[PDB]
């Protein structure tokens, strides 16, 4: 990657921070309910507006 | 309740005035007290070093940015080289700096250093306790680096709220000082130890080696004290000396201009770096600041139309910040040579340029380790209680005109003193302190119409 | 009318060529006249300083803008503590000046002082005849404060252009400078007061309190100038030394690049505030450059539109700005500190170091008031009509090889055996004891075989 | 092949130590060997000095440009009239530094100048060696003027590569350098000629035409070096002096930074030009980076959208570039200060105020004309091998103590000579060099009780 991003096979010598680890990520939690089935009944009969 | 502010002048303090003469005789304004006192300065000389992750500061490993962040590639480049090269900037001053601190030799320093002057300022065997008080002075952050990883993460206190933490979540790397503080609190201890001192001509090979009192002897005939006085006054200058030493505890406060400067650097540091942690929220019109939050509730073909604004403003910030950084660390630099400039003219000798160190004609100066650069004391000498005496440009034989003297560093005055039979005397120049004329205090020179015609008693030549 | 154009070469001015010689002689180039001369400079120290409404310089408290200007606020606040600290630090500045200009004491100062030189610097008792000169050349606006708004609002000229009552239109505010200009006049008579003691060590809590043509002569002494000239000499340099000072009064033309330079200081401050003023009118593609007027045009949903990117670049000359007001304010900053090493070092002192202050040495020079600055003026010492001379390393007799001597402040020349000049001049003079002094023998020392009077053995 | 790197401790070099005494005597550090050594810099001056074409920037030619530039214009005169004071500014800087570089009188120089000193700095008559070796060293591209107009074009090499023929398409200039480069070493031969006077009281008002070993010699005295070892060390000083010299020739590669930096002053102005060059290139989303392209691929509805998007991002890239270039000037402004300060000071006179120069004490130093500035050189002396030696703050004749005595520039040592038979003896500050008491090395003291008390014989004077 250093030597990419000076575009060189040689690379002038000394310390150079390249990127960072992602630290190492891990499966889910969850906080999330509660309710009750949401009723949607209005919408089958009658005519609508 | 308090009242009502009230409208003031601003006042005009006047200088004393002294009349100018005609004739061969003039008025002189000289103090007959005075005291020692300090003035310090703080100048910095280094701007912190850091990078940053040029890819998790725009997005955090989320799959469009690892491919739209790839035609932006060498922006990222020019900014990793730039921040990277005024980092190695930084890094040059200091070794600059300390090659000119550094002295060939030194004495050891051990307690009871400097006889009856207290000198406080000794290292705890250390920094020294004045160092100390300054940095616990200072309200910044707790360090970095150790405990790093474990300093962000739950094993410390639920209250730590450093930047530092923030540096892992955003990417941010702070560079550690290069000097290492033991070296630095080493090379303060090596300066302490070429004082006493700078007389006994350039001092640029030779080391006098002598005691600290016998130094401040030969500073202080520099600006025309004469001896006599200061061998019958030693203890009182230790005591003046001791008094304005003293009211450095005092200086530990917000009154006091340099240490009100060393925070504020330490103020703008801390900006800058929490400038960009703030824009880390800051939307550009996209839906939400976070990429992977966008990506949850947008289809592809419109997701990094989003993407690609949330990109752009980042960029431009990273731009922004860049080129704010370049113009301090010049600045620093400058600052910096100002400073080696100062330890080596202000520290290293005594000075008759005036307007430099602190203003109190110039007797020796000190110097401490600060935040981010060097702090200055300077001891001072501040005249008072000015008369205004009868004095001559010279005296001469009046029995042969071609034999004449005049004063060397120091005046001749009209005598008003009981032990002394002789109509004129010698004075410093610095203080009243008149006493008799003799070969030492006096030259030849050539003549001229102004100096007094004297026709008896001279011993400096007694012919 | 004129022919073609000349084409020309740049003229090399050669320097007077002077051999080096062999063995223990060797030619001195020296002056046989001289005349004074002033050259002059120009250190600013501050930059003008201004605020400005964020709210005025985009809108005029049209509603719209009340709205959405709540989304940029934050920006404003920025902008305004920005400026403010840049403002603080320009007044600091002028604080740190005056703690070097005072003196402790001064001598009274009078109508005919300085004795035989014309002094037509003098305070007119009041500013000084130079600077009166300077503040007529100078082609600044018109001041407010008093009477201020009543010479802005329309009792007053139709005429009036300028930016400093167009301020109120576009919520510019130009702060008043720290010091009454009355004070600053004050503190530079002071320094023409702190004349003498220059001399007589450092003079650091001394007052000599004596006439000015005196304590020219103890410089003219302690630059190599004998004694003797100088008594036979002091009518000539007073006459010569006063048409370096007439020459004053042509020091206000372009020629003059102090001169011009403090033009182009009261140039920059105009541009920055005109900058500002022209960008009020600048349409960003915006359907106007007016607020009344987009609203007045559009249905209320591209109002807010139209609103919104014609505020973006509002706010976007507004931040440049900024930048530039704070690289502005440092070169300030560090150019006032070199004004006050010149009056530490350059005023209050005759100097030995050259390179500072005139081009001839340092004898006196003086400082007066200019606007948002300081301007110099030094008295140079120019040499001329050199000659070349014989001069000897040093002497000795011939008889006593231990007694040797050599010249103080002067050389010892051949006399046209061995005569004594100053270093500043040439005027030959018997060798005597004040003018010499005895020094280790070298192998290029004379041999005396005939009379030295010190010693005379 | 290698294995791994080694972790290590930074060293700290420690000064040597010399013991605090107490009573009336004291060890006095004093060297016993000393070389010559050198230490340079590079200071620069000046920045190229450019201008652009505001209309060939943009396009060459192209009408649809043409005509939509035209609510643009008055950007483009601000940018000439930014970028030509600037200009003006580092023409401005170049003759204020000529005004203090010339003298009014000069010595001429022929081969075999300074006498057993090599001297090979000196013109080849020329410009410098030394100058031509810098010159060879630097890797810049040939300027133009006389003309290489042809080798942009068909009739010169096919293998040219120069980006100085590419400003024909981007209406980049260079402009021509102020002041003809044989003029310039003329300057810098009169610098070497206004040696002697070196001082003498001024030595603005003479010049004293004297070899520049003797002014030399001169200089060795004025830092305590006594002229008892000089006269018989002259051959040994000037072979030291000359090996001094002789390493110069090694002093053009990377290890001397000041080599280092004259090319990277090269490189920030091929940098300025490299940014413009690819920007031409750059479209900003545009449909093409070429106007004509774009006139050939479009309707003139969509044409002159795609074209004002190139025009503002085009325009953009000017903007940065003159601010950038304002900057670049200030400061080399600044620097040229510094220059002719050092000339004025490091140059032209020896100098006792330390820090400045060379890092030996001061001796006389050297400048040459170098790319973009002004590279100096300077010589100093590195004293060596100090060893401690009992000595007294002064002398006082006990059997009459009104007679009292100190050191000129030197120091009273007990004496570790058999050539001797003085109890005492005197020493210069800058060597250990041990000789008889004589008025010559003394003057007259007040009394002091910690001046040695001399019951029998002192012979300065004798009574």
């Amino acid at each position: 990657q250093l030597h990419c991003s000076y575009e060189s096979f040689d690379v002038e010598s000394g310390v150079y921070s390249v990127s960072s680890f992602e630290a190492k990520p891990s499966g889910s939690v969850v906080e999330q309910a509660e309710g009750v089935e949401c009723d949607f009944s209005p919408l089958l009969s009658g005519t609508p507006p | 309740v308090p009242g009502e502010m009230r409208l003031a002048s601003i006042a005009f303090n006047h200088p004393i005035q002294v009349d100018q003469l005609n004739s061969s005789y003039f008025k002189l304004s000289i103090p007959t007290n005075f005291s020692f006192g300090v003035t310090q300065e703080y100048i910095q000389t280094t701007i912190q070093k850091v990078t940053v992750d040029c890819k998790q500061y725009v997005c955090n490993g989320f799959q469009k940015c690892e491919q739209l962040l790839r035609e932006y590639g060498q922006f990222c480049s020019k900014i990793n080289q730039a921040l990277h090269g005024a980092n190695l900037r930084q890094d040059d001053s200091v070794r600059n700096l300390f090659a000119s601190v550094k002295s060939s030799q030194s004495s050891p320093i051990i307690p009871g250093f400097g006889g009856d002057f207290n000198l406080t300022l000794l290292e705890p065997v250390a920094r020294s306790a004045i160092e100390d008080l300054l940095f616990d002075k200072v309200t910044i952050a707790d360090p970095g680096y150790m405990q790093g990883y474990d300093d962000c993460m739950q094993q410390g206190p639920a209250s730590a709220r450093d930047l530092i933490c923030a540096q892992y979540v955003a990417g941010y790397k702070v560079l550690p000082p290069l000097m290492d503080v033991n070296m630095e609190a080493a090379y303060t201890s090596s300066l302490l130890g070429s004082i006493a001192g700078v007389g006994w001509t350039a001092g640029l090979s030779s080391f006098a080696a002598i005691p600290f009192a016998q130094s401040i002897f030969y500073r202080l005939n520099g600006v025309g004290i004469t001896q006599q006085v200061l061998s019958e006054n030693q203890k009182l200058i230790a005591n003046k000396f001791n008094q304005a030493l003293g009211a450095m505890q005092t200086g530990f406060t917000t009154t006091n201009e340099a240490f009100h400067k060393v925070q504020d650097a330490v103020n703008n540091n801390a900006q800058a770096l929490s400038k960009l942690a703030s824009e880390l929220s800051n939307t550009f019109g996209a839906i939400s600041a976070s990429i992977g939050d966008i990506i949850q509730r947008l289809d592809p073909p419109e997701q990094d139309a989003q993407i690609d604004r949330l990109i752009n403003g980042r960029l431009t910030t990273l731009n922004a910040f860049v080129a704010q950084q370049l113009v301090r660390s010049e600045s620093a630099a400058l600052s910096a040579q100002l400073a080696k400039d100062k330890v080596n003219e202000c520290v290293k000798a005594q000075s008759k340029r005036s307007g430099f160190c602190g203003q109190g004609t110039h007797i020796v100066s000190f110097v401490v380790n600060a935040p981010n650069g060097l702090y200055f004391m300077h001891v001072g000498y501040y005249p008072s209680n000015h008369i205004e005496v009868v004095s001559a440009y010279g005296l001469c034989d009046a029995a042969n005109p071609t034999n004449c003297i005049a004063p060397v560093n120091g005046y001749f005055i009209k005598t008003n003193n009981t032990r002394i039979v002789d109509e004129w005397s010698y004075t410093g120049s610095s203080f009243y302190a008149p006493e008799p004329i003799t070969s030492l205090n006096t030259k030849y020179v050539a003549p001229q119409v102004t100096y007094q015609n004297i026709s008896t008693n001279l011993p400096p030549p007694l012919l």
